[PDB]
């Protein structure tokens, strides 16, 4: 008797069906953890509902303890077996794992997600991404928390810190990914916010320029997206003019005329009428010569 | 505004008919006006179904203010400052408590 | 009472004024972890904490174990035999598969799940002598034979 074919005869020759696991289970996590089937013991007492919470921590221990064999792959199922390990070992995939735990709490307790997934602060995947950063820029995007999780500009234009800034020296390639995703899902006031916050300041003017274009013509009514976006594009101009932030020049002019061009519509709107004459001679996107 | 959540698990009748009065309103009356509220109250009250009559346990920390509540006085969910108990009421909630199993702080919102 | 409720404008004490007595604490709506996974999650707090403040590395058996040290026996001896198998002199290598495959290793998890189930087993010899002293015949001399 190898360890090895001991392994092997518990887990496939007799398996769930003999340890009558429905009833047993903790005695069937016994057999497996005792013969040292760690992956296997956890890939099985994350299946029973009460026991989630269980097979996260083990697996949390065996991770930090380096004990735990990793599933090289995203994709695969939580178990798995790979074409170089001796036959009667197992892997698993430790992100699947807590992917499937954290999505219990990702929309309700977002803050201890972002713990959960602090134990892939090292993991990438096979395109080099890591894999923290890749989970809080899923966590995030449907927990919408972004002033708590991400951090805060105030008024004056400084960033207020979020829960991340516990857990990196830099949160801009973070803030820029999370940007980047709202903006693929088009959440561009979201977007245009984060790209504030990460200062990527032509981003923030490419998403603006966009969200102001089809609003411009419209009246200025009480709590309407033009004075929604109108004020939100002032803030984003005051903090500019006064940080002394000027973007790609095509962009940064654009921006700008769609103000003065709000101006012009609400000078136009409440009758005064002469004053938007004396914007458009001044703008000169018409000929009155 | 913040804090007051603290305590709105203690209290075993008042949510429970909250739900249920609104369950039917939303399903057996069909009403419009219930069914963004039912999604709400889904989303608060789904640990309450998820362990189905299980009592809010027993803690030193209400057990010592529930007794205290002759003098300390204690602070009730609506109410505004703190309440004086009698020492019958107190009597009373730890009788409740150890007749159901059911925190000091749930016996004394049900009395 | 009605001392004190005259007494602002010349008595020279307490007044009626707002006492700010609630402090920010966990929010008690619904949040979906439950009381276990709220226990762990909050002993993850207090792991995580250490890391990034620079502090020595803790050990995660006890942090998560002082989770089964509450409602359930069969996860309290769950935990003490995840303990027991994580009792291992680990080679400090760079890669897990290597101290998996160890000859040395695989003997190490082989020892200890020996020494678990020979304890076990005299906790429960223990347990039907000292329920059974009158059979037993036990007397007063301490040992395994």
């Amino acid at each position: 008797l190898t360890l090895s074919q001991f392994q092997k005869q518990l887990l496939e020759d007799y398996g769930e069906s003999h340890f009558t696991v429905n009833q047993q289970p903790f005695l069937y996590f016994q057999v497996l953890f005792l013969t040292a089937q760690f992956e296997a013991a956890v890939a099985f007492l994350f299946r029973m509902e009460r026991l989630r919470c269980h097979a996260v921590h083990v697996a949390l221990v065996l991770f930090e303890l380096k004990l735990l064999l990793k599933s090289s792959g995203q994709s695969a199922q939580l178990l798995s077996h790979e074409p170089g390990d001796p036959p009667c070992l197992r892997r698993l995939n430790f992100v699947r794992l807590l992917m499937l735990y954290t999505r219990k709490f990702e929309s309700t307790d977002p803050r201890e997600a972002l713990q959960y997934f602090y134990f892939l602060r090292d993991e990438k995947d096979s395109q080099g991404e890591n894999m923290f950063l890749r989970c809080v820029s899923e966590l995030v995007i449907e927990s919408r928390e972004f002033d708590m999780i991400l951090g805060k500009l105030e008024n004056d234009g400084s960033r207020k810190p979020g829960v991340i800034d516990k857990f990196t020296s830099d949160t801009k390639p973070i803030i820029n990914k999370v940007a980047s995703v709202a903006e693929n899902k088009g959440l561009f006031e979201e977007a245009a916010k984060l790209y504030d916050l990460a200062k990527n300041a032509d981003k923030v003017l490419e998403l603006m320029n966009k969200l102001l274009s089809p609003v411009v013509p419209q009246i200025s009514a009480p709590q309407s997206n033009k004075e929604r976006l109108k004020n939100m594009a002032l803030s984003i101009a005051e903090r500019y003019r006064a940080q002394g932030i000027s973007a790609n020049k095509f962009v940064d002019s654009t921006f700008y005329l769609l103000l003065d061009l709000i101006t012009f519509f609400d000078e136009y709107h409440s009758g005064h009428i002469d004053r938007a004459f004396d914007i458009i001679e001044r703008l000169k996107l018409v000929p009155l010569n | 505004a913040t804090p007051l959540a603290v305590n709105s698990a203690a209290s075993l009748w008042g949510p429970y008919k909250d739900i249920w009065h609104k369950v039917g309103n939303a399903l057996w009356r069909r009403q419009p006006e219930a069914v963004h509220l039912l999604d709400k109250i889904l989303k608060k009250h789904k640990p309450d179904f998820i362990s189905l009559f299980k009592n809010p346990p027993k803690n030193v920390q209400q057990h010592e203010k529930v007794q205290k509540a002759s003098t300390e006085g204690v602070a009730i969910q609506g109410q505004q400052g703190t309440r004086l108990l009698p020492e019958q009421l107190i009597k009373e909630a730890f009788i409740l408590s150890d007749l159901f199993d059911i925190g000091e702080l749930a016996a004394v919102e049900l009395l | 009472h009605t001392l004190l409720a005259s007494g602002e404008d010349a008595l020279d004490f307490t007044q009626e004024s707002e006492p700010s007595y609630i402090s920010d604490v966990g929010p008690p709506g619904r949040s979906s972890l439950d009381n276990i996974e709220m226990a762990y999650a909050r002993q993850i707090y207090i792991y995580n904490e250490k890391i990034v403040n620079g502090h020595l590395q803790p050990n995660l058996v006890d942090l998560c174990a002082s989770v089964a040290e509450l409602d359930d026996k069969s996860i309290s001896d769950m935990w003490t035999m995840v303990k027991q198998m994580t009792d291992v002199l680990l080679t400090p290598a760079t890669d897990a598969l290597k101290n998996r495959s160890s000859v040395e290793v695989r003997m190490e998890f082989v020892r200890q799940a020996l020494a678990y189930l020979e304890q076990s087993y005299k906790n429960y010899t223990l347990v039907t002598v000292f329920g059974n002293l009158h059979q037993a015949q036990l007397g007063g001399v301490p040992g395994t034979y």
